[PDB]
């Protein structure tokens, strides 16, 4: 399902922060949602960010409370299963393209070492 | 107070796309994500595109933007039908309110999404 | 013969958006239409687009409410063998190459299925 | 399962005519680098054609009977994931990119069948 | 005969255009009419442009509601034996110097092979 | 609001033909269909046209056109009696209204339906 | 039918000299490449030209008898659909172009002949 | 309506001859007659005349005429003692009314009738 996202905007000094503008803009042709599809969302009171984001691939960006240009973070991307109740952090730093192959290559590895000991083990058991 | 070139750059603006490419490897096997803006800005040739010589005959169309926004070198900058690297005599006012450059045709197809 | 697309354009974030036009212009010139034969549909409330579609071949691009331009959403070669109750997203997905972070993360999916099964199987036979 | 791709040559393939002939090129990995195999087919009346295809990286060539060279229609790689009744125009857009090095770590799934037929094999000793 | 031509011009979109400029120009000096000799005819309500056309070498220009410049959709060559009721579209694909030489070509090859088989056949009965 | 130079154009016009050519091969013969049209413009002197030195002296004139249609390089204006290839110093304010090339003289006789 | 050209030297070609002399040289395509035949041919009174011209590509020259050197008339080729009763100054006007390879697949028409010699040749038997 | 110069042209004039070569050659020999005629123009120095460097020394005086008549290159300009080449820099404004050229002093007597 589309996952939602929910965490506290904390500034390096232990003050939260109310008036941060995220824009989210999507840039694959993915179901329901579009190129270039842009979006806008504003944290409540307690510097807090809570919303559903469809899924596909979304960069995101910054702007604080008073801002020329817009900071980019990064871009997620997110799949039919994800996990739902996530930060925007653990969000990005899982899922981005740098990140998402080094995620598969890790992976990968960890697989085939799984299927070496699996192997050896029914051997030594035959 | 530093003068700001910026509001005598709206009334010649036109919509543009801006990109930039953030290449990625594996086993150095070559493939490019890319980032794409709606971006404000404003357009005039650059180098009159002429006709060079070589076993074949080629040409790129300059185009020479400037923007409110920053734009770094190693982006493209779409505004027709064919994207241009924004390559040559650059200028960033960026204090001053905006900056500039030309731009290069990559004779390629403009980049997508791919 | 003519096929017809119904769908909903969900922005980026799961909320629909009732002020997009799409419009598609004739990659060439093909049975009753002509090369560069452009037109514009108007979504409809709730962010929902009914409408009919020649077959032919199409530059497809769409415009949001707020938006000066219109985005290269991309291009269609529709005909007929093609079903009739389809939306936009999956035509446009079935004539497009397929976008590379998309079958980045369905492989790292089926990677980490494939994963959790083996090891899940090394836990078994131990 | 190995997919089947027709329709009618329409479009920028050229006129419908009733002796068009195609040519794929697949260039399979046999040893060292590769191995290619050349296949001719033809099309029947109205320019149709109607054809079955094996997966993996085909180059398609068109060129009409009587010509002097056959068109480069262009690359494709035919993945097991790709639809089974479409049309060659649509195909063709669907062109290979360099996301095989990502493709081979589907590995991991064989890595895992493997470990589950060592499992199932190991088990019924008792 | 001066053969005329009859078709509905069908916007993408299901919806025709009646006020559609045609500007029909001559580049040859060919019987009855003169090189660079233009003229122009503008649709007819439900988008159906019919009209006789002189015969020769004419190239087809469309002006769409309001256009700055002129659209080329390419060139006619129309012969004293062409299809009398013929759309325009099946015009320009049919009669073009590319298309009027691959066609050439195609003929060529079928009337060679056609020749071959009486040949071989006459062989065979003798 | 994009500047329009256009009506700063209309003055100085001239009629001058705009062909060009769209080369066709069978077996690696060349063929070349034309296609020309009447088109507005202006002409103004380019490059000075000189006298340069080789085994044989050759000179070809020089004109730079505007026109407010679009001209792209691969094609040729005539004017007077000999054809002008659209090869340099050209510059597309397409946006701006109008589009300015410089102009080669083909010695080759002018293209007139081939 | 071998074609006869004939007029009275003029214009360009020069002042009607009753002495003048022409020269044309065929390109026979032999065996390999060609064959060139030479045949040089003078005026009668007035400037008066008169003589029966063969098929294929022929290369005219001109001058005067006592001068230096001929001058360059120019290429022609001479079909099976140029006039008879022409002058040469028209004739030179249609000069050889790079149709000939197109020229080539008239032998289709010889195909369709040999096709039914072989026709009326095979149903005698009865 | 093109604009014409050639009214700003008239105060300036100058009375001067405007021949040209039509060379005529039997057996490969060389023979030149001669085409003058006394045509309206004016003059000014066109390269400040310098005295290049060589086996021997040599300078040729440069002046780029003006006229209402035309001007090809292969065509030459006595107006005091020597005639000149039209050689380089020339520019016809012919459709605006007058054409220019620079010159090149023929260091070979001036060719009165040959």
């Amino acid at each position: 399902m589309s996952i939602q996202v929910t965490g506290i905007i904390e500034g390096p000094l232990g003050t939260p922060s109310p008036g941060i503008t995220i824009r989210v803009v999507s840039k694959i042709s993915y179901r329901n949602t579009y190129r270039l599809s842009t979006e806008d969302y504003v944290t409540t009171t307690g510097g807090a960010y809570d919303f559903q984001l469809n899924e596909g691939f979304h960069k995101i960006l910054i702007r604080y409370r008073g801002a020329s240009s817009f900071t980019k973070l990064g871009d997620v991307s997110v799949s039919d299963q994800t996990p739902s109740p996530i930060t925007l952090i653990n969000l990005l730093e899982s899922s981005s393209p740098k990140a998402l192959v080094v995620k598969l290559q890790e992976l990968a590895d960890e697989a085939s070492e799984s299927a070496q000991s699996a192997s050896d083990d029914a051997d030594q058991v035959t | 107070m530093l003068p700001n070139m910026r509001s005598a750059l709206k009334m010649f603006e036109q919509s543009v796309l801006l990109k930039s490419v953030e290449t990625i490897r594996v086993d150095f096997v070559d493939d490019i994500i890319i980032t794409a803006t709606p971006i404000r800005a404003v357009v005039q040739v650059a180098d009159k595109k002429k006709l060079n010589l070589d076993s074949l005959d080629w040409s790129k169309q300059y185009i020479w933007v400037h923007s409110g926004s920053k734009m770094e070198i190693g982006q493209f900058i779409e505004w027709h039908g064919k994207d241009f690297k924004l390559v040559a005599a650059g200028d960033d006012y960026s204090d001053y309110g905006y900056n500039a450059w030309y731009g290069e045709e990559t004779l390629k197809p403009v980049l997508v999404s791919s």
